[PDB]
């Protein structure tokens, strides 16, 4: 898989390695998850989330 | 901001106000708790550099409901490629004096990383621009914060689609050319923020145009893009004494 293509699967921010491999990555405040794709927050307040709607549909 | 409407309180939580004196000055983006992204051009005209205020938290300007968070301005950072007085590299980041507490009301926007943001974000036709700006060319600024879902162009189409600065490529175009929407007198220095996958990051800082809300002309936004690194760089970096810092660019 590659990053310029459907952001590589990531769901946040994808670097491409020799070979056919790609890492995922989160930024600070989140963790990438098994899937190796995926981000959930690992703090109250991650950035680019709005409290009051992440609250309205929790 | 023109033609948009009032962002419900808490749901624009990045959006910083500076003031200079107590007076409206620009809007700006918190990235984390000390880091502020505004526009160079918001501070061409400073004298005091010591009475400038960062207010997070805040929606209507007529009142205090007390999610209002006000820090002074320790430092402004502009690179050394912005000349004032023009509208290139036109990017400011701020340091505030003390951390702002997140709250409900309080959150940073992502500040992208450069490939995610050119191989990704860029696409994402759509994106909000904020501000207690003017509501209308010529008219009154807002007292409540207002927001705008701008479609973001490539810019060759801009440049044929509009009808005189030149479009950088540290610069884009978002908006409408039929005089109905678009950041005013004002909104400069605030987010241009785009959705990918449940999160918003900042993909812009509102910048300039022929005046606001013309018709065959859109806003022109500062390509955050192009200084993610510089920005990493800089909120790695000691303080330096004097507010105003001029760093080399790239
Ligand atoms: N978008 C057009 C406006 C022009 C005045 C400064 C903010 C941007
Ligand atoms: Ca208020
Ligand atoms: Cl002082
Ligand atoms: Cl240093
Ligand atoms: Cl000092
Ligand atoms: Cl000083």
């Amino acid at each position: 898989l590659i990053c310029v293509n459907e952001n590589g699967g990531c769901e946040q921010y994808c670097s491409d390695h020799t070979g056919t491999k790609r890492s995922c990555r989160c930024h600070e405040g989140y963790s990438l998850l098994a899937d190796g794709v995926s981000c959930t927050p690992t703090v109250e307040y991650p950035c680019g989330k709005i409290p009051i709607l992440e609250k309205r549909n929790a | 901001i023109v033609g948009g409407k009032v962002c419900p309180k808490g749901e624009c939580p990045w959006q910083v106000l500076l003031l200079v004196n107590g007076a409206q000055l620009c809007g700006g983006t918190l990235i984390n708790t000390i880091w502020v992204v505004s526009a160079a051009h918001c501070f061409d005209k400073i004298k005091n550099w010591r009475n400038l205020i960062a207010v997070l938290g805040e929606h209507d300007l007529s009142e205090h409901d007390g999610d209002e968070q006000s820090r002074r301005v320790a430092q402004v950072i502009i690179p050394s490629t912005y000349v004032p007085g023009t509208t290139n590299h036109d990017i400011a980041l701020l340091r505030l004096h003390q951390p702002v507490v997140l709250t409900d009301h309080v959150v940073p926007l992502c500040l992208p990383e450069r490939t995610f943001s050119e191989r990704t974000l860029a696409f994402v036709r759509f994106s909000l621009v904020s501000g207690w700006g003017q509501l209308l060319d010529r008219g009154a600024t807002a007292l409540e914060l207002m927001v705008l879902n701008v479609p973001r162009l490539m810019t060759q189409d801009c440049l044929q689609q509009s009808r005189s600065p030149n479009i950088t490529e540290y610069m884009f175009c978002a908006g409408y050319s039929d005089g109905s929407k678009d950041s005013c007198k004002g909104d400069s220095g605030g987010p241009h923020a785009t959705h990918y996958r449940g999160t918003w990051y900042l993909t812009g800082i509102v910048s300039w145009g022929q005046g606001c809300a013309t018709v065959g002309h859109f806003g022109v936004y500062t390509r955050v893009s192009q200084y993610i690194e510089w920005l990493q760089k800089l909120m790695r970096s000691e303080p330096r004494p004097g507010v105003l810092l001029r760093a080399p660019f790239p």
